[PDB]
């Protein structure tokens, strides 16, 4: 009786994605540059690729775009310092070698 | 086919996202089908992206059609502006021709007589040389 | 396609091993598929990582395809650097790629006109004695 | 009742391998240098190779 209605609703958009997902995760894969506007490309710890530029936001911090370098991209986010909730100024690097805890 | 000019960094990214983050920077409004390919790398430098994108094409990547306000898609690397001063660009055309056999690279004329390179640097390398070396012969007028 | 310069000495080593070596070193996050090939050995000094992985590929290694953060890899010889002082590289690539014939080795065209080669050493020591040889008509201009 | 519920869990991981073996009994096979730091290739007296640099054990 609910089966018989065959029903699906794929799934296709965002899930809204990184704003359920840690900055420090998220690492810089490109950045494209032209007349619509520089836009920086970054990758999920799920392996997704995003497109975002400034004045949009990323990650759990709600991340904001304000800068985007061709290997780096300044964002300001929102961390609870003590117990205030502040501005955090990161700069996302594009992707190397590297390894931390 | 004509646009500002840009600097392309890819570090493995779907076509799909360069294609969008290319929407994104007024590069018309792009949308692909839905599985064209999946993801690529290349890094330009100093490339119109109009360019930088017929060049992302013969990479792995699509053919491009355009409707007109919006383009439909279908199913490191670098870019290289070599200034031609004192020879035309069509004179290389035959040996650049030649190096490229049956690999990938590609070679681009634009109208202000510039050669642009897409491949792997040794492809690169190699077309820098010829390109220079028979600029050098045309520079003792 | 462009990296510190390195020596790669591996002694009987999985190639998965070097790999990893390779993404320990900031040369990406490098990832294998499970059962790549096995154990190889290469000894090479001065030489870019991505050309001594572009090398390690060509000996019984794989090819590379990289994703942008993280790349996949699925399925003594030495390496030397040549200067090329007086002449263009790819002169040299009719002459050098005579000697390779089917053979083993293999050389590669920087862009800054320098020769890498990748082989054993008795096809190395060929290979530079005429890179040198004809380099050395060259210097007297 | 135990086989029935088919259940392998597949062995890839590290042994916690080469702290069960003496320093002695490890052969240095060959080292890597490059941007993402110098780090070391060492062979077992079982025959595996594994990968360290500075800092680790």
């Amino acid at each position: 009786d609910e089966l018989g209605p065959v029903n699906a609703n794929p799934v296709a958009a965002c899930n809204e994605p990184l704003c359920s997902f840690d900055l420090d995760q998220l690492k810089l894969v490109a950045v494209v540059t032209g007349d619509a506007s520089p836009v920086a490309m970054v990758e999920d710890p799920a392996g997704r690729g995003h497109i975002v530029r400034r004045n949009t936001r990323m990650g759990r911090q709600g991340g904001k775009v304000t800068q985007i370098l061709r290997d780096s991209v300044t964002v300001t986010e929102v961390f609870s310092g003590n117990g205030e909730i502040i501005k955090n100024p990161v700069t996302l690097q594009l992707k190397p070698d590297a390894k931390q805890d | 086919y004509r646009g500002k000019r840009v600097s392309f960094e890819f570090k493995d990214i779907d076509i799909q996202n360069l294609l969008r983050v290319i929407a994104e920077i007024s590069k018309k409004n792009i949308v692909v089908a839905d599985d064209v390919s999946g993801k690529v790398t290349i890094r330009l430098r100093n490339v119109p992206w109009d360019q930088a994108l017929d060049l992302v094409l013969r990479t792995k990547a699509l053919g491009k059609e355009e409707f007109g306000n919006i383009i439909r898609i279908a199913p490191d690397l670098m870019v290289n502006l070599l200034p031609v001063n004192y020879a035309v660009a069509a004179d290389m055309a035959a040996r650049v021709k030649d190096v490229l056999s049956e690999r990938g690279s590609v070679t681009v004329d634009q109208r202000t007589n510039v050669l642009i390179v897409k491949d792997v640097r040794s492809n690169t390398e190699r077309a820098r040389s010829l390109v220079r070396s028979l600029d050098t012969q045309t520079p003792q007028v």
